[PDB]
């Protein structure tokens, strides 16, 4: 019923600007109060803050409170978070969730954004095959994360085990994805679809 | 005792028209909708738009109305704090006490940050006494209107 | 402010076993508290609200309990499906903080891994790149050593290699190591295996 669509992966440049979009759908965007949260990567959760689309109010941590303007567009039922001068610490993933008519807690969560700030290239995933017996892809030199590897557009979920990806010193990343018993990966910052 | 609710209502509504210059015909930002509890239940809308003057102006009303109590009145008061609030006190204290309760309650992001336009007040007991509820047009305001109109109920239980 | 210690951060017990989770407030916060679950790489997802109140679709080995400063999530009958990062969060008063973080893990049966070895593909070979893949299945205590020996010789910082979390149909784990034969060392193995 309510859902909380989130922006898809982006890659950021240092001491730039991105602004992430958080659309509502499945109840009175205006009358509840959107959270954002920010989880860097392996570490715990971090309150941005919130907005009240109908007011357009804001309650901010002060941390954040230079690195996040929080604003919302009840036209459109879209919440947006921009952050400014992306330094390192910004590369993390930011959660946008609804609220009640006080903040509160969070009981919709959207999916996520996956922010990486960094001045390299984006490149997309090639994908080289592997061989009860164990097969695989490979997922070799991409950037920046992530890839999403399916097998059998979905089919296929036992026996599934994709690895957490490694960064291969040339600052490239590599992940396999292997089964026991043709596998479909996705790389939205290159719109990368390939399904060896 | 109603003759003590009576000042009460009178001492709010005064001390809010004059440090909270507020009116009959002002705008509410925040609408009483339904009350529920021999009981005589009725809404006065008193709003203006500054909360922390409204807090300020209902507390300086039931600390005159308390201080104007008789003794034996105020020995009396110290039950329904515990009754309406679960908070024991004394004579002595019962002003602090509420004080603290209020400002704790009265700030805290359910009442604060809640952009909820039409609020509902409800109330257990209640024993033909008549009963004004003062809608101060903030929840700050109307939050600490609530925690009296508790500890009046409660006494109406004597 | 409102500060959060959680504790414990780590948490291992075994199917069934009874488990709890504290947090403890700088101030009261009069039940102002939510539970958070979050699966591997999935959003947070409401377990209690208000201190007590479990939430919809939660099962009922879930339980909270708490008075001004100190609250619990307890999980009596602990599940493989748990398995996961716990955190609490008050919304007592804006700013809203979160706590650390409890991640929990379930001990069982020592689990030997399935090793299996795979060549570099063709099409990586004709990119002028050769990657070796090992990878081991299923096996439980997570400690393990993947050796590299081509030519019989023992290779040294030319490996990568990356571990997933705890399976929730099995509670095992699963390792790939990549090289651009492998000795698979681990206690639930006498002689180390070695595919090649």
């Amino acid at each position: 019923q309510i859902q909380l669509q989130q922006s898809g992966a982006e890659l950021a440049r240092p001491g730039a600007s991105v602004k992430l979009s958080c659309k509502a759908s499945g109840y009175t965007f205006i009358t509840y109060w959107i959270q954002w949260v920010k989880q860097r990567p392996g570490q715990g959760l971090e309150w941005i803050g919130a907005i009240y689309p109908g007011d357009g109010d804001t309650r901010y941590t002060q941390k954040f409170k230079a690195k996040a303007t929080l604003t919302a567009d009840k036209s459109s039922s879209t919440a947006y978070m921009q952050l400014s001068t992306l330094t390192s610490e910004d590369s993390a993933v930011y959660f946008c969730a609804k609220g009640d008519t006080y903040p509160a807690a969070m009981d919709y969560w959207g999916q996520g954004t996956s922010v990486t700030v960094s001045s390299a290239s984006t490149k997309g995933p090639s994908v080289f095959p592997l061989a009860t017996a164990a097969l695989g892809c490979l997922v070799k030199d991409y950037f920046p994360e992530p890839v999403t590897v399916s097998w059998n557009s979905g089919a296929l979920t036992s026996g599934v085990h994709t690895f957490p990806a490694v960064l291969q010193s040339s600052g490239l990343y590599s992940l396999s994805s292997v089964v026991t018993v043709i596998c479909n990966v996705n790389h939205k910052p290159s719109n990368t679809k390939v399904d060896k | 005792i109603q003759t003590t609710v009576n000042t009460l209502s009178e001492r709010i509504s005064s001390k809010l028209e004059q440090e909270a210059n507020a009116s009959a015909q002002t705008k509410c930002d925040i609408e009483i909708g339904n009350f529920y509890i021999g009981c005589n239940i009725t809404v006065k809308n008193m709003c203006s738009a500054d909360a922390d003057a409204q807090l300020d102006a209902v507390l300086s009303a039931a600390t005159e109305t308390y201080s104007g109590l008789t003794p034996e009145q105020k020995a009396y008061v110290p039950a329904m704090f515990t009754a309406a609030l679960n908070i024991q006190t004394s004579v002595n204290t019962v002003v602090r006490d509420f004080e603290n309760y209020v400002k704790q309650t009265c700030n805290s992001s359910a009442v604060v940050d809640n952009k909820l336009k039409i609020q509902n007040v409800i109330i257990d007991e209640c024993y033909p006494t008549n009963l004004e509820f003062i809608n101060t047009g903030s929840s700050k305001g109307n939050c600490a209107i609530k925690a009296l109109m508790q500890l009046t109920t409660k006494a109406t239980t004597q | 402010d409102i500060q959060m210690t959680q504790s414990p951060a780590s948490l291992s017990a075994s199917v069934g076993e009874t488990v709890t989770i504290t947090c403890r407030t700088s101030g009261n916060i009069h039940n102002y508290l939510a539970w958070y679950q979050q699966k591997q790489g999935r959003s947070p997802q409401l377990l209690v609200n208000n201190a007590k109140t479990l939430a919809d679709g939660v099962p009922s080995r879930f339980s909270g309990s708490g008075s001004g400063t100190q609250y619990s999530l307890k999980i009596n009958s602990l599940q493989p499906e748990d398995i996961g990062s716990y955190y609490c969060q008050h919304f007592w008063i804006t700013p809203y903080t979160f706590g650390g973080g409890t991640k929990l893990e379930i001990k069982r049966t020592v689990a030997a891994p399935s090793v299996f070895i795979f060549p570099p593909s063709d099409e990586q070979l004709k990119s002028g790149t050769a990657s070796v893949v090992c990878l081991l299945n299923n096996f439980y205590p997570r400690e393990a050593k993947v050796q590299w020996k081509v030519d019989n010789a023992l290779q040294s910082g030319n490996s990568q290699e990356s571990v997933t979390e705890q399976d929730s149909k099995d509670s095992t784990y699963s390792l790939s190591s990549t090289l651009t034969a492998c000795e698979v060392t681990h206690q639930g193995l006498s002689s180390p295996v070695t595919k090649s």
